[PDB]
């Protein structure tokens, strides 16, 4: 899971630091 | 429109009755359980108890479900069709089974499965909690994000069914095969004795399992137990002491093929599909979050 | 407020102090580990060792916290409430057993687990290492976040566990259970013969487990042991050689049944409820990291 | 170009004609499933049924072979190539298979493999569904990511399989190897009978295994069965029960070769190298999601 | 400075060079992995034949190495320390080896371990290739991440081998335990004549592992292999069925011992440690990848 989740993770910090 | 139908209505809808009727369902929950704990056996030892504990159970359920109903003037089609509609083939149920307690068996005893459905009463909590109702929904609109990789990976399963069942489904049909050691080259017996016949290369061993059935007949005997094994494959459970290192050993020097056969398996389905599968669900969970 | 108080209540924050009671902890940790490891029989060869080691290390803890609570007035109410009682607890237990080697046993021999907590000291150095305190109070703030996904979790189990008792409990009950081949259509034996009685398409085969019981009677035989079946299905453990495939294989043609059973239990339960559950768990987590 | 070359082109390019070539190959693959489901013998009983279904199967998939051709000038360099290609070797397969079926075996029976091509017709479906097609993409566009990792992870195994070989490959050789009890020191035997013959703190094992091999020969006798074994244990396979504990049993008190070994192997390659590698690829493929 | 070096030094970090140097390591590993597979054998068929490869390979290496450190004045201080120092040791083994080979055995048969050090020569071939540097670097510099979790694991396994030592070390120490059976209220046989005695509620079911050990003795013996055992349940290994069940099933009416035992262990250790320490491994890897 932590390797699902953590590649779901990646986005989320990509996705934040594409809006700041 | 009910002249008191508005009254009841709102009755129905506070939050003090949905949280009586939370704690109804989880008590009949705790009711069944305990049912299956303390008294399952086929020689019930208080057998009224959890007669009328039944009985008590759907006659309140369909008292409130009448309440339910009377406030919506028994329509149910335009407010709440889905959870109204469960509610009513489970107070169904119920009702059918304290007929047949109060008045004999009216039903033939090939329908035992629908009275099953008293265990799936828990559900109806699922309406009555905000946070289990989010998670529930999350899952039914994530499911369709998986069914893609699900049919893919049901695709190769059955691929790899077909190829299991044309190999293996006659592997150890006698009952047993023959492994072939090699004593003499790491020097256990001597090379002479071997020809001579003190010792021998080759060993028979068993095949069959712990169902009775031979290797080939039970784990590819068919395309569907082929297919149940590399669904056990594919869980990670027990797939080379008993279904993959059988194979593989059978094999004197053509090793290559079940050794390919599984790890490509493995590797694929198992590592590749299951992650993916989870990963594409857990994504579509939490874009739904937000 | 004592007169000497101030200097010994920040005499013990100091941070050699700290990493003293630190490595005194750990050292303790030890001591029971090597205790364990070395002399863990029932006829202990050094006795007196651990004895008085343990008796050292008590007392050396009563010293220290009562420099701890010297230094706020053996108030304990205002700061750090939660370790300081902790604290007490684990020094009452090591007062207890100094007075019971002192004294003779001034204890029933129902107590032992509450003497077991000796083991539970090293959790006081989590509070001497700012990291290991970082960890596990994310772990205490994320679990929460859990609660939801995981009673969801248990509910379905035990769904699964009412079902499992009512069909399989009887399930391998005599303690043999049959399962039919299907010999003539493979090919292996004449149709002639099975009819003749030189082969039959039906082997019988036991259901007897390694812990003596029965498929049905141990698996599946109460609710709590059906939970218990489905907690080692979820975590994967030799679900299909034990627990699934006898069940699969006894029914004849009904075999959709059990396959569909663990299948979907195993999809459901196993793949979704745990990577979900530890999703939200990590998710809780690392949302507290920063 | 042909005269009527455009038409047909534009014809075989229809979404209807899509679809219904897909309904056909998802129908040869549902085919070859009941084929192996409900009469997968070596004496079937229904065998022009499915002689004459792939007979069908195949001509029609010809008849939509040449009408995809005519439209490109049976070209086919130009126009999407790999999947012209890929159509164009299970046709070639079908169009063998029918011509053996009428008029005798034109091949020898070494060739059954690519007799064997049948089943992967159903990847020729992945191009008619758009999804399914995003997914494979993505998948063969994330494998080169995984390529550096996946070959590290295989350098790894390659080492611990060396080490496997030297170390173990000779371990309960004899068949049976000797496990040392330590009964006085736990009270179950008085240390003047086993000095007397009464009690033995040894007792021997056998270390064949379920294929017939001993431990040794099977899982490390060689280094290919080395990397097989290593394998099992990198997905997690009964490596303690069967791969593990008789080996690090077998070290009266050298046991930290052994455990070492495993621990390090398990730890290193299963959690990192495998964590590291689904990382990457999942990492790959949601980067060509979006 | 050497009046010729700087030539060679920047000769030997040439591409061409480096990737022939890679190419040396590669065949080495490939030599090694042949010696493995076709000849592992203590009566070895092709002894020379190894012997002597190892010869030029460690002679080719001695010769490159001196290349590589000449244009660094054979200083090694300054420039690429701690690849410079393993290469030195690796050809330092191989040097011993040639030396052994050439003029008898200068070393006790005590050092085996140390000639093992050939099979880690591939290791130098993570130099040569930027991505495989690149990925071991990234789980270097991530490890100290993993620390600090990796601790907290190990603290609660040793709690769990403190407590899995003090209970079950004594379990079925008689070579057999008693299961107790529940069929007078199955109705499986009378209730009559189980007090008459033709049948028994309590059957009596050996403990000795495959390893030839009691229960207790080999999973619990000792705290080591407590630690063990609770490793091969947190890599989900055999749990049940070996470790846990004989234990649950042991407890006649205080099942919820080892059930909540085995159960939390699982929970906490497995689900929530092994998961987060992956997630934090995971995330330093890929933060140190941008």
């Amino acid at each position: 899971i932590a390797a699902i989740h953590n590649a779901r993770r990646k986005k989320r910090e990509a996705a934040a630091a594409h809006k700041a | 429109w009910l002249p008191h139908q508005r009254k009841v209505f709102d009755f129905y809808a506070s939050q003090g009755v949905q949280y009586f009727t939370a704690f109804l369902i989880v008590s009949n929950f705790i009711f069944n359980c305990a049912e299956k704990e303390w008294d399952p056996y086929t020689d019930q030892l208080y057998q009224g108890l959890w007669r009328w504990g039944e009985f008590a159970f759907n006659t309140m359920f369909l008292i409130e479900l009448l309440i339910n109903f009377y406030g919506i003037a028994f329509c149910f089609w335009r407010y709440n069709w889905a959870w109204n509609t469960f509610d009513l083939v489970v107070v169904a149920i119920g009702t059918l089974t304290m007929a047949e307690a109060i008045g004999g068996n009216f039903m033939p005893p090939s329908m035992a499965l629908i009275r099953n459905l008293r265990a799936f009463r828990i559900f109806r909590l699922f309406k009555r909690i905000k946070s289990l109702n989010k998670i529930i929904v999350s899952l039914g609109k994530a499911i369709p994000g998986v069914a893609n990789a699900f049919v893919i990976m049901v695709i190769i399963m059955c691929i790899y069914a077909i190829l299991g069942v044309e190999f293996y489904h006659m592997t150890g049909s006698d009952g047993t095969y023959v492994t072939y050691n090699d004593n003499v080259k790491r020097g256990l017996c001597t090379g002479d004795e071997v020809e001579l016949g003190q010792c021998s290369l080759n060993q028979t061993v068993s095949s069959e399992t712990a169902r009775g059935y031979t290797y080939g007949e039970e784990y590819y005997g068919t395309f569907f137990r082929a297919l149940y094994t590399l669904f056990q494959v594919l869980t990670g459970e027990s797939w080379s002491e008993a279904v993959a290192r059988p194979a593989v050993f059978e094999s004197h020097y053509d090793s290559f093929g079940p050794v390919l056969f599984y790890v490509s398996f493995i590797i694929i389905c198992q590592i590749v599909l299951i992650n993916v599968v989870v990963a594409v669900l857990l994504d579509k969970m939490v874009e739904e979050d937000d």
